[PDB]
């Protein structure tokens, strides 16, 4: 089957919050 | 090293040569797949104004004063000598292949009426129209000889290989034929349904025949034809 | 040798199915040929001399 | 002023594959 | 669009998945006009200045079946009527000098001489020779071995078995002529160089 | 050392198979046809395998170790060993083409054609039960996946499937046979065999139990060859298939399965039962294809039953006792490989033409007139035409089967041939006199198809100037046995 | 029978694989510049 | 020709030496499909002879033994294939479009005649002459067509479209314009002022169209 296979490769994990970190 | 082979090219020049070296058992070989063809312009003294959508078949050598519509084609070999007298060719004219729209110096009395054809006129194969004026909508024959001052009226089909003699302007729909300038019969509406319906599938048609201006790289993109 | 002379024939007659006419540049290729002919000639000498010998074994295993 | 990448190796390899069918001849 | 171009006119103009191809021992005279579906066969002489186009049918000249000088040959889109008009000139016929032809299915043998104008439908049977100008309207079947002629093409004679005899020899002997012309044109060309020569002084 | 020529083979295989699967399986080359990249690579395998076999010829028998327990390397072996490669080498040179028109991704199918190979060197050289017949279950294996190999077709696939049980019960009769040998014998090599099994004559001397092995080891080879006792369905395994697979198959394995049968029966047993066995055979094969030539009509099918018939000329050379017959056979094991090499080529020149009948194939007078010429000499060298090369082994055959005094086997091959030739002259009528049906036009091929025929026409018609060179050769063979 | 082992192997791929991976798996495959796009149905 | 048969062979020998020998550098410049008509006046062991004063065009062939003397002019399109025999046109002549001069081979049927074309001939386009002595001071009409051993003799004004049949010797000054070739009427003397200054006419006309040159410009529009 050519079904798109679940590639457990990805980028390294970066906890991204949003901008409003300091001052909005 | 390589790319410095052109000694190999040095070396063909050498045996592309040896054909001087062996033409001597008679006179062999003047021919040498020159360059040169003043063909597809050929300008006299006046330039043709031919569109840039007029499909002109590079062998058609459209000399002189010359003017072909948009849409319409000037199919394969067909020299169009518009040198001594003025050419005009409408929208969708598709002068088709091998034809002689060279116009006149004069034939035993003066008559220099320059060749005008209209639109959609599908002018047949081999076709020769010496020094008549053409009206838009007919279908002249594959073949046909149209002679000087030959007013060929609207939707009047010319038969196939139908010469046509000098003054004999067709009436409109009167398909016309024979040897002698005689008149055949009157065919039908389908007749012009379907010259209008020639008409407008060659001017496609011709639109179709862009390969045939296609570039180097393009050529050889389209030898690509062996895997598909 | 003869092998170059049958090497010319070999190289035409080949591509007449493609109907390629005459012959081209690969197609003078007899020296290559005229070499398995003196190779040819040549083997059959060590192979006679072998063949000989064949018939000699054969009588020493005998025994 | 050259061609290919690789193409250059295997030009170079049919010389030195001939060199040696003349070698081997030769030695 | 700018004229002159450098190239000439290729003989060979392919449009559409569809290649004119010729096969091998067919002279194809240098300034023919191959395009579309036009399958020369073997043999085969497209002479000089012979348009072969190419419509929704296909042409194909048949083995030894040569188109003379200066002759065109279209094919037209499908004329359903009685049968697919797709020209078929069949083994050895003549198509001589400065012809027409146009979705007739030539019959093996035939010899269709000189400036002689056809039209669709038109089976010229078998081993049929027609006269000079041999114009013909759609449909008119020029029966076996009769030669014919005429501008609404009107029926002449039929023909001795000789000189159906002689037709394949008048088919042969211009292959031979074929052949002494093919010998004069090599696999590749040499305009290249003067094109490059033509280049480098650019 | 002394295994480096099949060592080669082995790993140019394993070489050729890693890149076919790598390359085959990269997005970044776009999943490419491997198939004919791996070909030319695959032939010039063989002809470093040819070069290599050919060097180490007096190296060969390197050691003891080598040749008492696993292969005996001889003189006999070499020669045919150096044929099996370039008669594998000339049957690929004819296959490149049919790569090219089919969408042949198949990189694996020259590597089987490369591991056939190699089990057929290991099975010409096998001088042990064991490894001969480890070495014919590896050459027909990989011969049974490339029958196989077009599965969208199932004619191919049911063709395999007949071959493949047509092979797994000729291998495993063999291997009966082996066990039967074995279990009299108390060792399992030819060399000890032969000690054991000399001068045996089971009506002379009592030998039961080996006899019992004889009959199965003797019956399975036959499967293998076609050989009409035990022709079965391999007839229909050749039409069915393309004409390219049904070529390798046609000669190859046939050559390294007679080169075996001599090693493996003459050396090995002494009794009357097996040259007899081989005489009938012969009649009836030779009867079977006359008669079929005649019956059959599917140009392919024909020269199928046309090489069975040829197959039958070859078994006579083994029937009749005499070193120079043994000789012979190899005279025309050698022409009918280069013949049927030839025929299948001429075949493969009308690629363009689908499945079509003789006539079909007729009117190639007009068009391809040389090539009409080259089908001739193919049936005539078939017929025995006396000009021909087949007709001169045909005649070795035949002389030799006269002091041999097989007159009555002698007579019905001269009647077959008799036979073949009407059949053959109304093909070369149909060729050109008559039955043109239609006037068809064909196509080319490449070079080495053209070569192929070149070569081998040439050499065909050139036997009767120079005929001294292949007669030495193949006597040296039978004398080395 | 370490040979016929891996023929085995390869065997079982080249039959079985069923057209499941890159025998057929590698893509449709398609040319734009020779496809007609609706000049030729 | 023996010695010309080897020249086509080193000639091959040589092409090849660059087709792939030195091309294979990156050049693919010897795969393009120029076009080969531009041999102009083709050769064989016969060759054809040109003088300077005869304009011919680069869309018209002139096959086989051709003999164009002065003032002959061969326009765009046309065809003297003369192979068989000599294409002996004479001086002043003007063929003027896409007409055929033959000699084409065929079986001897007719034991095909030398076309010996005579001085100020104004051949029409189209005509399809073959086999055909026409003599001097000749017009021949548009979309015509001639046969075997024809003799147009003097001021022998054959009309259009017309198809004049084989050996006929038609007389001087007599008009013939039809299929079955017939006289119809003794040419009158302004259509003779007509037919002797329009051989003037063009002889002037194609002297100018001053082919001679090369247009780059369009060369290198064509190149991109
Ligand atoms: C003596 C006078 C010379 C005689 C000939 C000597 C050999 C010439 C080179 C080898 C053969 C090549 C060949 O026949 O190609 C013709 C063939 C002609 O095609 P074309 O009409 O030009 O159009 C392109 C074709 O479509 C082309 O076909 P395609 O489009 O289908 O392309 C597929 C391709 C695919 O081909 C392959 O993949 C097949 C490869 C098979 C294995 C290698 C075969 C060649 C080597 C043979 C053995 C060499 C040792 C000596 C000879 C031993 C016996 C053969 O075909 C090829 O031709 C690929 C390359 C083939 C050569 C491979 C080896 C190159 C290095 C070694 C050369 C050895 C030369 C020995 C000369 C001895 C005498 C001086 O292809 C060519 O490449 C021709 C090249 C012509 C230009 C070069 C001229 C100068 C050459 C050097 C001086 C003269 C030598
Ligand atoms: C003489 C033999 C001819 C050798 C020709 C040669 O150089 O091809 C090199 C390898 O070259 C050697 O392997 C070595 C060639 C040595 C030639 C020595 C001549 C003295 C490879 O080029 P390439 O990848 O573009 O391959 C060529 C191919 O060889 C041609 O047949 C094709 O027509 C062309 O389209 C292209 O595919
Ligand atoms: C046979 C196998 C030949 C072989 O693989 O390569 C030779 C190279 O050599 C000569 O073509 C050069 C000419 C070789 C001539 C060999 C003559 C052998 C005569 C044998 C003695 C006569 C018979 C005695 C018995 C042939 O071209 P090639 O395969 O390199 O490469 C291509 C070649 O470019 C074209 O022919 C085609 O693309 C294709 O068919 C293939 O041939
Ligand atoms: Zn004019």
């Amino acid at each position: 089957a050519a079904a798109a296979a679940a590639a457990a490769a990805a980028a390294a994990a970066a906890a991204a919050a949003a901008a409003a970190a300091a001052a909005a | 090293r390589a790319f410095y082979s052109v000694g190999f090219w040095i070396r063909e020049t050498g045996q592309a040569l040896d054909r001087l070296g062996c033409r001597l058992q008679g006179k062999n070989y003047f021919r040498e797949q020159l360059s040169r063809h003043r063909t597809l312009m050929n300008v006299f003294d006046k330039a043709p104004i031919v569109d840039k959508e007029a499909f002109v078949a590079p062998s058609a050598s459209v000399i002189g004063d010359v003017h072909i519509g948009r849409g319409s084609s000037i199919w394969y070999g067909c020299v169009l000598r518009g040198d001594v007298n003025t050419v005009s060719v409408g929208s969708g004219t598709n002068i088709q292949d091998n034809s002689l729209v060279h116009v006149a110096k004069s034939n035993l009395s003066g008559k220099v009426h320059p060749t005008i054809i209209g639109d959609n006129v599908t002018i047949g194969h081999s076709a020769v129209l010496h020094g008549c004026t053409v009206e838009d909508e007919t279908f002249i024959g594959m073949g046909a000889t149209l002679l000087d001052g030959v007013v060929v009226e609207k939707h009047g089909m010319v038969a196939a290989g139908a010469l046509v003699r000098q003054n004999t302007r067709i009436p409109s729909g009167e398909v016309w034929g024979g040897n002698p300038a005689r008149f055949l019969r009157k065919l039908t509406d389908e007749e012009i349904a379907f010259i209008s319906q020639s008409a407008t599938n060659y001017s496609n048609l011709a639109q179709a025949h862009a390969a045939e201006n296609a570039k180097p790289l393009n050529v050889i993109e389209f030898e690509k034809v062996l895997r598909k | 040798m003869v092998g170059a002379l049958l090497g010319l024939g070999t190289q035409m007659y080949s591509n007449a199915l493609r109907k390629l006419p005459y012959m081209r540049h690969p197609w003078e290729h007899v020296v290559g040929m005229g070499l398995g002919a003196v190779f040819a000639n040549q083997l059959v000498k060590w192979d006679v001399k072998l063949k000989e010998d064949l018939d000699v074994m054969l009588a020493k295993a005998r025994a | 002023v050259s061609e290919d990448k690789n193409r250059n190796y295997a030009v170079v390899a049919g010389v030195v594959a001939i060199v040696g069918s003349i070698g081997w001849y030769l030695k | 669009r700018v004229k002159w171009d450098y190239r000439g006119q290729r003989q060979i103009i392919p449009l559409g998945q569809w290649l004119p191809k010729v096969a091998v021992d067919a002279y194809v005279a240098p300034n023919v006009v191959l395009a579309g579906q036009v399958t020369v066969w073997d043999g085969s002489s497209v002479w000089n200045g012979a348009v072969l186009r190419g419509d929704l049918n296909k042409i194909t000249v048949g083995f030894c079946s040569n188109v003379q000088e200066r002759c065109v040959v279209h094919a037209a889109w499908s004329s359903p009527t009685g049968l697919p008009a797709a020209t078929i000139i069949d083994r050895y016929v003549t198509v001589g000098a400065y012809s027409l032809l146009r979705s007739c299915t030539i019959e093996p043998e035939c010899i269709i001489g000189q400036h002689s104008i056809l039209m669709e439908g038109s089976l010229v049977e078998t081993r049929s020779i027609l006269e000079a100008g041999s114009v013909v309207p759609p449909g008119r079947r020029i029966p076996s071995g009769e030669l014919w002629g005429g501008n609404p093409a009107r029926f002449i004679r039929t023909l001795t078995n000789e000189e159906t005899l002689e037709i394949p020899k008048l088919a042969v002997a211009i292959n031979h002529l074929s052949g002494d012309y093919f010998s004069e044109f090599l696999p590749y060309s040499t305009v290249y160089l003067e094109v490059e020569k033509f280049k480098k002084s650019l | 050392l002394a295994v480096f020529p099949e060592i080669f083979i082995i790993n140019a295989t394993f070489i050729l198979l890693i890149h076919g699967v790598v390359f085959s399986t990269s997005k970044k080359y776009d999943y490419p046809p491997l198939a004919s990249n791996v070909g030319w690579l695959g032939l010039l395998s063989v002809l470093i395998t040819l070069l290599l076999l050919a060097a180490g010829a007096p190296l060969l028998t390197i050691a003891h170790l080598f040749w008492n327990n696993l292969f005996r390397r001889d003189n006999f072996t070499y020669f045919c060993q150096i044929f099996l490669l370039l008669s594998t080498a000339g049957t690929i040179s004819m296959c490149f083409d049919f790569f090219d028109q089919e969408r042949f991704d198949a990189f694996e199918f020259i590597v089987l054609i490369l591991l056939s190979t190699c089990g057929m060197l290991f099975m010409i050289s096998a001088y042990d039960l064991i490894a001969m017949y480890l070495a014919i279950e590896l050459q027909s294996l990989c011969f049974y996946v490339i029958a196989a190999s077009k599965r969208k077709s199932e004619f191919s696939t049911e063709a395999g499937l007949k071959y493949l049980i047509l092979g797994a019960f000729s291998s495993g009769i063999l291997l009966f046979g082996c066990s039967m040998i074995y279990g009299s014998t108390g060792a399992t090599h030819f060399d000890q065999l032969a000690k054991i099994l000399t001068g045996y004559e089971i009506t002379g001397a009592r030998s039961s139990g080996i006899f019992m092995g004889i009959l199965f080891i003797a019956v399975g080879f036959l499967f293998k060859i076609t050989a009409v006792p035990f022709h079965m369905w391999a007839p229909d395994i050749y039409e069915g298939s393309p004409t390219p697979v049904t070529a390798f198959l046609s000669i190859a394995p046939k050559i390294s399965i007679f080169a075996n049968i001599l090693r493996v029966f003459i050396y090995g047993s002494y009794g009357a039962t097996l040259q007899q066995i081989f005489f009938f055979c012969s009649i009836a094969s030779m009867i079977l294809g006359a008669l079929a030539a005649m019956a059959q009509t599917k140009v392919k099918r024909l020269l199928a039953y046309s090489s069975i018939g040829h197959v039958g000329y070859i078994c006579i050379g083994f029937s009749c006792g005499t070193i120079e017959g043994i000789q012979s056979l190899l005279i025309g094991i050698f022409i009918y490989a280069l013949m049927t090499m030839d025929a299948f080529a001429i075949v493969l020149a009308l690629r363009q033409t689908r499945v079509k009948y003789i006539a079909d194939l007729g009117a190639l007078a007009k068009t391809n007139p040389i090539l009409a010429i080259t089908f001739s000499i193919t049936m005539f060298s078939y017929a025995g035409i006396p000009p021909l090369a087949g007709f001169c082994s045909k005649f070795y055959l035949f002389f030799a089967a006269l002091g041999c005094g097989a007159y009555f086997l002698a007579l019905v091959g001269v009647v077959t041939s008799v036979i073949g030739c009407f059949y053959y002259i109304r093909l070369v009528k149909r060729m050109f006199f008559d039955t043109p049906r239609t006037w068809i036009l064909y196509e080319p091929m490449d070079r080495n198809k053209s070569l192929l025929l070149a070569m081998t026409s040439f050499f065909i018609t050139l036997f009767l100037l120079y005929p001294s060179p292949l007669f030495s050769v193949t006597h040296q063979m039978a004398l080395s046995l | 029978p370490s040979l016929i082992l891996l023929v085995a192997m390869i065997g079982a791929i080249v039959l079985t694989m069923h057209r499941t991976t890159k025998v057929k798996r590698q893509d449709v495959f398609r040319r734009n510049a020779i496809d007609f796009r609706r000049t030729i149905m």
